[PDB]
């Protein structure tokens, strides 16, 4: 009656310290049995997906008893690019709500955060080589993503098997770029 | 009609800025791909500018500003290739006849005749991402999760080879009307519809069963601190 | 209540139980990953919270 | 087609229950008015019931179930009058030709030809409340606050006397798709559009000025703990 | 330069302990001057509206200085029934979010909470004389409004000059009523 | 930034200042309401918080 353990077996080079990419292997199998359940996956990426599925199989019965059915699951994604686009130019989004979105993405097996980071209305990306882009283009100084904010989002995403795809849109959608980079934008005669 | 238009593509300072800038981006973001955008470029400002008019005739682009857009984009793609990253581009870059290096991903976002866009892009050899039918910022009354769920992305015309070039999709939440006060309820669980369509098998499309599992899943998101909005009348727990 | 629905799901009617303070998620001895794997270690700990919390 | 339909209006136990029940309501809620509803009554169940069919011919209602609805509603209105409270009713009760005592407020909610509904209701002597154009549960893309703001409620046909019977309105947020996770952002500041239209002068309708004050007001709501959603791109503080 | 005081003058019988009604007088005048500003209103209801307006006139300048312009405001509502309808049957709304809605209503000078308390899907109103209506009709026992929950909402509303208009919809929209009141609903032959 | 816009608004360019710990909202001596009025007393206190908070 008791599942005492969920053992996790990675079969090939784990890719534990790597960033995920388009071809990352997200396949896994999950064998739920007593006394030891087993999650097997080629890489880390598949184990992450399998942990999510395992958690969706455990439930509490009417008396509060944690229960799970003996089962076998074989799973792998139909498509490898599964994205959510967020836009932090039209409105600044605090780092916390980006981290929450990544948590929700993991629960849904989404693997790409398409970060539409800048646009016409504001330029929150703080550039090291070009400090004036954000200093003059952001909505205010508290509506900026520091190098450390960016690293945090990237790392937080990586820990859930999520790729961070940055979008720096050009040549259109660049009005905020012109505040800090002089002579970049075309002046309009009218 | 405005004060400033798109990036000036006739200046060497532009490309020198973009080189230095994108080099920084190639170091900050470890992903293989960088999305260069290229959507909705307005030509009225370029058309009204005398120095651009001069540049236009300097290499025979006539009155066709798609060629100037192409010229600009090709230089940016070349910068990305030189730093050893892949490029992603909105469909306009492909539609306006720019020369894309093999490997360039094209993201199809225009809702009009999108299947035929998928055919064209794939027929030309390029990998494609679909976003057109999954604009979550375009809110509407009722169970719109179903329309996102009912999309079958490979229902476009083409050979198997072309269908192998379809690598996935994105659910887009543009920000004009979205901030911290409303992002989460707007995003979830409507984006969960797209997530199943992109993860699960093609033939997983029983609506009643989808409704049954998604209300329970949505309740799960809520229990875990994600304020996902309801599907219909009901309660959790 | 699986979402997304896995490719292949086969279940039995046999119910098994779990004890929160006597249920661990760990590395199988044959695995290529171990305690050094921050990614797996953090996932083990947060999924423990999701299953029981 | 279902299992149970509307309240059975042919039984004395119904009215005895409603009497006792509404008496409790007259004590719990101090407001002068009680909304009795009366919207979207389905007749198929009454039509398919043999005991109701019997009751129908017992007092000559034929096959007209509006007369049975009227019969039911008149008894409930009488119960409200006997406990010395006023009654409010959705337009169907008026449209289906029930006899309403003077004073009965009619709430106009149907979006089709609502001005003409306002004319009819007021011409018959009754006070009226408008909700038809302000269904905040019916969400849509963009700045829909403007369409709610642009409503001029007294643009219907009638004499001054009839226009004096228009006592106000309500912005409605029905609950099929709304709970704690999404109520506040959906409600505010879209309901603020209706609030100005109902408070301020008729001629206060400069859109630019309304946009200017409402973004600032919305930021005020946010500062005070109300997670009111944005009007457009921007920031607060 | 200093406004030291806002004096509030109620001219007629205050109606301080009463519930507002359709004909309640919500007119007021506000005179902002130094050293004492004055808010004058026929009744309590108008003073409440005037307090809201006074708060919208005070702002902080670029250095954080609390500022207000010398001014005179005369105000009264165009219509007297200014409502918000909420629906707590399709989904239960916790008392807290109803109280927050009342706060937002006050900030917007809304004066009627149209409480569509029950409908087909659930019956959260706990009736004293008919305990089975909620016991069998609610979504669960924690999705109920006790007599005390109801009093709290009524009092909270009254303190902001807001009328609580209850809707107990009949004869349609009553499916939840049938769980606890036997023989009330018409059985459908089909 | 008034919402709803009052019926009649007349302002001067003369700015006046307020001191949070030296600004009170009180009953005018001629008023029909006083300290007994819970409704006005609670409103005085919460609007003090809204103006300064
Ligand atoms: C998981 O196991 C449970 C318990 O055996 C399954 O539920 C029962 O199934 C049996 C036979 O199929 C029925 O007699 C019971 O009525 C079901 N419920 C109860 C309370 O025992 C459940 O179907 C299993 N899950 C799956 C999908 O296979
Ligand atoms: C409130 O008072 C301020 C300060 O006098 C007014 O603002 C200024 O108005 C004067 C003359 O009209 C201008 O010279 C200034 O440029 C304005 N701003 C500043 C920084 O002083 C403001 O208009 C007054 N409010 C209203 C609506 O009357
Ligand atoms: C690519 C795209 N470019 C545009 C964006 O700038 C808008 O924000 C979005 C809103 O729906 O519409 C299209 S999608
Ligand atoms: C009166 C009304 N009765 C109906 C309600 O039961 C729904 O909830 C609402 C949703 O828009 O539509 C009409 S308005």
């Amino acid at each position: 009656t008791q599942v005492q353990q969920l053992l996790v077996s990675i079969t090939l080079q784990s890719e534990c310290d790597a960033f995920p990419n388009i071809s990352s292997d997200e396949s896994y199998t999950l064998l739920v049995k007593e006394p030891v359940a087993v999650l097997k996956a080629n890489r880390v990426w598949g184990a992450l997906r399998g942990l999510e599925t395992f958690s969706q199989l455990v439930y509490q019965d009417s008396y509060g008893t944690f229960t799970i059915n003996e089962s076998t699951i074989i799973d792998s994604p139909r498509f490898s690019h599964r994205g959510i686009l967020i836009d932090t130019s039209r409105h600044y989004l605090p780092v916390k709500i980006i981290l929450k979105t990544l948590d929700a993405m993991a629960f849904n097996k989404f693997n790409v955060l398409h970060w539409h980071i800048v646009d016409d209305q504001s330029f929150p990306y703080q550039s090291i080589t070009f400090p004036e882009l954000s200093n003059k283009g952001s909505y205010s100084l508290s509506h900026v993503y520091t190098p450390n904010d960016v690293r945090m989002v990237i790392e937080y995403a990586r820990l859930r098997g999520i790729r961070v795809l940055p979008e720096f849109d050009t040549p259109g959608h660049t009005l905020s770029w012109g505040k800090g980079q002089k002579d970049l934008l075309t002046p309009c005669y009218s | 009609l405005d004060s400033f238009g798109p990036i000036n593509p006739t200046l060497n300072t532009t490309y020198s800025f973009l080189t230095t800038f994108f080099k920084e981006i190639s170091e900050v973001f470890p992903d293989q791909f960088i999305h260069l955008g290229g959507d909705e470029v307005e030509f009225k400002c370029w058309e009204s500018n005398p120095k651009i008019q001069d540049f236009m005739r300097q290499k025979g682009f006539g009155t066709d500003f798609k060629k100037l857009e192409s010229f600009y984009i090709q230089k940016v793609l070349d910068i990305i290739a030189t730093i050893n990253k892949g490029s992603i581009v909105w469909q306009e870059v492909f539609d306006d006849k720019a020369k894309l290096a093999p490997g360039t991903i094209v993201e199809v976002w225009k809702d009009s005749a999108y299947p035929e866009e998928l055919s064209r892009v794939t027929a030309s050899g390029f990998p494609v991402i679909l976003s057109a039918p999954w604009y979550l910022d375009l809110i509407s009354y009722g169970q719109d999760w179903r329309k996102y769920y009912k999309v079958e992305p490979l229902d476009f015309g083409g050979t198997q080879k072309q269908k192998q070039l379809f690598i996935g999709g994105e659910a887009c939440l543009w920000g004009e009307y979205v901030d911290a006060t409303n992002l989460t309820p707007r995003l979830w669980p409507r984006a969960s519809a797209v997530g199943e369509r992109l993860w699960s098998s093609k033939d997983v499309r029983d609506m009643d069963d989808a409704y049954d599992r998604l209300t329970r899943h949505r309740c799960r998101m809520v229990e875990r601190g994600i304020a996902a909005q309801p599907l219909y009348a009901g309660y959790c727990n | 209540a699986l979402w997304p629905l896995p490719l292949s799901v086969k279940m039995t009617p046999n119910l098994l139980h779990l004890a929160p303070e006597n249920f661990y998620i760990s590395h199988s001895p044959n695995s290529t990953a171990g305690p050094s794997c921050t990614l797996l270690e953090e996932a083990f700990r947060r999924y423990h919270g999701y299953i029981f919390g």
